[PDB]
């Protein structure tokens, strides 16, 4: 596992690029800490500052007559790490283009 | 299910008509939590049989 | 755990009856977090002889 820190960002990822588990909690309540791995609740959990092109899945709630959708990053210098904005993005590794010949 | 944890509380569970309690330490004491008060009642309330 | 069933209890001062929810885990078997969804109550016949 390759493991490196930034700010208050632990940044993870496997070597041989295989899955894994993901989740830790506190002796209080909890809350100071989100072990963001693959979906997530809700898009309040989003940490501010991400790397662009991210990829992070939303569980929709059937209860509001909505499924799940996607969110995407690209960093505000256009690059690299930094502040951003999180889109309504496309699932990842589906076939997305049409062939125009 | 155990929430939270707050000094000087008394935990009471029924089950099948009978109660088992637990009371936690207060200010002066450790600071209580939810995974050692449910260890606790799980502990207590196994000795029911059936 | 997945597959564990609950039933809520609706309101009918807001016009909704009754429904229940479902668990799956999200590591898809065993005991860990997960999505409660409106789901079947259970016991109850919900198939349609096909034949």
């Amino acid at each position: 596992f390759t493991v490196t820190s930034t700010d208050y960002i632990i940044r993870i990822t496997k070597d041989d690029g295989g899955d894994y588990t993901l989740e830790s909690s506190d002796t209080k309540t909890a809350d100071a800490t989100s072990a963001i791995k693959g979906t997530v609740d809700s898009i309040t959990d989003l940490p501010t500052i991400a790397e662009h092109n991210f990829t992070v899945r939303i569980q929709g709630s059937a209860t509001t007559a909505f499924d799940d959708y996607f969110v995407k990053f690209e960093a505000t210098a256009g690059s690299g790490f930094g502040p951003g904005v999180w889109r309504e993005t496309v699932a990842p590794n589906i076939d997305h283009l049409l062939d125009k010949s | 299910f155990i929430k939270s944890a707050d000094f000087s509380t008394t935990y009471r569970v029924k089950l099948n008509g009978t109660e088992k309690s637990v009371t936690t330490g207060n200010s002066s004491g450790s600071a209580p939590d939810t995974v050692t008060i449910a260890s606790d009642l799980a502990t207590q309330l196994n000795t029911i049989s059936g």
